[PDB]
């Protein structure tokens, strides 16, 4: 409830001369922000369960291995093993660090 | 018999006339122009799905609707001012304009002469504009009556509808008219009214008897007012929005169950859930196989397969099928369990990439998918140059600040971790 | 900025086959679909009127006459609007003064 | 002030070039008829 | 955070932060700075 009352303070800048139109613009942009968030979420959970599946055996740990993989996937979202690790890391650097940001550049520049 | 001998159509007519067997069967010195020769060469240009316009035979006489025959004769010689006069007195003008656009757009591709090719292409675009201009005038007066023009079967043009001609001729401006989009949306919602929204459809998908309440739309109010709930349920489940949503929910449950089996239930002896996902994927490929053998028009089976295999998502689907049938026979050999596990993991990634196909049906999201499908091409070539730059500075950093050391995975992987950081 | 202007036309063109496939598809989810499959196989053992249908001739004649009338009205509007272009007005004005030139020079 | 506005609007609508061409085209027809009739 | 059964609760807090912070205000800056540029 405190968070919901503190979101009320954004109503101030509508009375400003040059700030109101920005509020209208972000009220427009929310609609496809949400639908982009859905696809990034399903992509990230896909690569997370792939990473947990390949590099570990079948283990029934409830909050050990699942929360460890969740922390690894959250750390990845915040950003002879040489060939395999280089392949996984270059796949992540290919997909995550480029394409969806280009989609956001395109979509946000479009709706702006 | 008196076409000008410089046009392409005259050369094609000469070729099909000399290639006929029955005229040198009669007399090789006497080739005789018959009307079914013209019908045979028109069937090639206009598309295989139509019928022959002039039938093979086995005072005066008219054919049915002579003005289309005069129009076809005036078009293929590229006579603009004659065709502009003749089309003004035609009978069913919209199908005529679309067929003329299709013929000229087909003829302009194989002429090998530049100025006449540009003249033909401009004329085809002009006739597409004529068709749009008549249809919007028809659409302004009545809504529901003018939809019937898009779907009737005209016997004058080889028993095809007016929509297939626009779809085959790539007439992009006609299909995006807006009345056509309203018609496609009306087909998409099916039986019920188009304005109830998506979330209401999800809730009545969730709840069976909520459809029997007064929270849903209908049109053709004899079904809305008089409530026969078995018929109302059949009409609700017949609409393709509902079938699309049930299919995507079944696909989502399939993906979640496959992830659960791949996580913990992987086992060399066959579990029952492996048989469940096996028959699920068998059902999916059975429906995909059924979609290829449908063709009601007697078209090319190789042409149908070439159309299917040229598709992007169909190629991704058959790639996932190939990876699944590889991983299954890798799993059944008990000495190759871990390769089967990693191959099925990559197969899971390939099946989960299939879920991006959803947003094409969205109104404002499809163009974004087209844009990223364009952007991939230079994303890849930029990735090459960044990779060679980074490995260059990495081997430079390892070379300057260390002596010559032959460590296999100590110093090389340490420098690899430093370069990745 | 190269392709963002007109790709919506390509999407509107690409909408149709996605509509038509699900219109033609049997109404069962992929687990429970197979019985419908074998039901269709019974039709294999022994189109639709929504995208393609043959009308009745007494109704089709009325429809075609209505289309004829609207074509006529469209041609009237197009010819009248092509008369009012300013370039055509200047051309008509230039053609009209030559008759006055010849009439003044001949007498 | 309404009267003054209407005067200004009518005078500015007279000075469009399309209207000037239309008036020029209408004026030459009287000369055509006068030259053809006599 | 400005420099950038607990599973459900931690995932909810982290996805709320990843929703709000990493997206929207940067879009507002894209809009406003592109506008005044």
């Amino acid at each position: 409830d405190f968070i919901l009352f503190c979101l009320r303070l954004m109503h101030i800048f509508t009375i400003s001369k040059t700030l109101g139109p920005k509020i209208i613009i972000v009220k427009r942009m929310m609609k496809d922000v949400f639908f982009f968030l859905f696809l990034l979420a399903v992509w990230v959970v896909s690569f997370g369960v792939a990473k947990q599946a390949i590099l570990i055996h079948n283990e029934r740990r409830v909050d050990w291995l699942f929360r460890g993989a969740v922390y690894h996937s959250y750390l990845t979202i915040f950003g002879f093993p040489e060939w395999l690790t280089v392949l996984l890391l270059c796949l992540y650097l290919l997909f995550t660090n480029i394409l969806l940001l280009n989609l956001l550049i395109a979509m946000f520049n479009y709706t702006f | 018999e008196n076409l000008d001998p410089s046009c392409l159509f005259h050369s094609k007519l000469q070729k099909v006339l000399v290639e006929d067997p029955e005229r040198p069967a009669c007399a090789p010195a006497a080739p005789r122009l018959q009307m079914h020769h013209v019908a045979q060469v028109l069937r090639e240009l206009l598309g295989d799905f139509t019928q022959p316009l002039y039938p093979r035979p086995r005072h005066v006489t008219f054919t049915m609707d002579p003005i289309r025959d005069l129009l076809i004769w005036a078009i293929v010689q590229n006579r603009r001012e004659l065709a502009g006069i003749i089309w003004a007195q035609s009978q069913d003008c919209i199908a005529a304009a679309l067929a003329c656009s299709k013929i000229l757009k087909e003829l302009s591709k194989e002429e090998e002469d530049t100025d006449s090719s540009e003249e033909m292409l401009a004329l085809a675009e002009e006739y597409e504009h004529r068709a749009i201009g008549v249809f919007t005038e028809c659409y302004r007066k009545d809504e529901e009556r003018a939809q019937k023009l898009l779907t009737r079967v005209s016997e004058a043009w080889g028993k095809t509808t007016c929509l297939q001609l626009a779809l085959e001729a790539k007439d992009m401006k006609f299909v995006s008219h807006g009345g056509i989009q309203a018609f496609l949306t009306k087909v998409w919602w099916g039986q019920l009214s188009v304005d109830n929204g998506l979330w209401r459809v999800t809730l009545c998908m969730l709840a069976f008897p909520l459809l029997l309440t007064g929270l849903i739309s209908f049109r053709e109010k004899r079904l809305q007012d008089v409530g026969t709930p078995a018929a109302r349920a059949r009409a609700f489940f017949t609409a393709p929005v509902v079938v699309f949503h049930l299919n995507i929910l079944s696909y989502f449950a399939f993906l979640c169950l496959f992830a659960y089996v791949l996580m913990v239930d992987f086992q060399p002896v066959p579990s029952w859930c492996e048989c469940a996902i096996y028959l699920w994927l068998f059902s999916l490929v059975c429906e995909e196989m059924r979609q290829l053998f449908y063709d009601p028009d007697e078209c090319g089976l190789m042409k149908k397969a070439a159309l299917y295999f040229s598709d992007f998502w169909n190629k991704l689907d058959v790639g996932a099928i190939l990876l699944f049938v590889a991983g299954l026979t890798c799993r059944l050999i008990p000495a190759t369990l871990y390769p089967g596990r990693v191959i099925l993991s990559l197969d899971f990634i390939l099946f989960c990439l299939r879920l991006m196909h959803i947003f094409t049906i969205s109104k404002t999201l499809g163009p974004k998918i087209i844009i990223v499908k364009r952007m991939m091409k230079d994303v890849f070539f930029f990735l090459f140059l960044l990779a060679v730059w980074v490995v260059s500075f990495g081997v430079a950093k390892q070379a300057i600040l260390i002596h010559n050391e032959r460590r296999v995975d100590w110093l090389f992987r340490g420098a690899v971790y430093h370069s990745y950081l | 900025q190269q392709v963002q202007e007109h790709t919506d036309q390509i999407w509107k063109f690409q909408r149709h086959d996605l509509i038509e496939e699900y219109h033609g598809r049997p109404a069962a989810p992929p687990p429970f679909i197979l019985l419908s499959h074998l039901q269709l196989f019974i039709k294999r053992v022994v189109r639709h009127k929504q995208l393609k249908n043959k009308l009745e001739k007494n109704e089709e004649a009325a429809l075609l006459s209505w289309e004829i009338y609207l074509k006529e009205n469209y041609l009237q509007n197009r010819q009248f609007q092509q008369k009012q272009r300013p370039e055509q007005k200047i051309e008509d004005i230039s053609n009209k003064v030559d008759a006055m030139v010849d009439l003044l020079d001949l007498d």
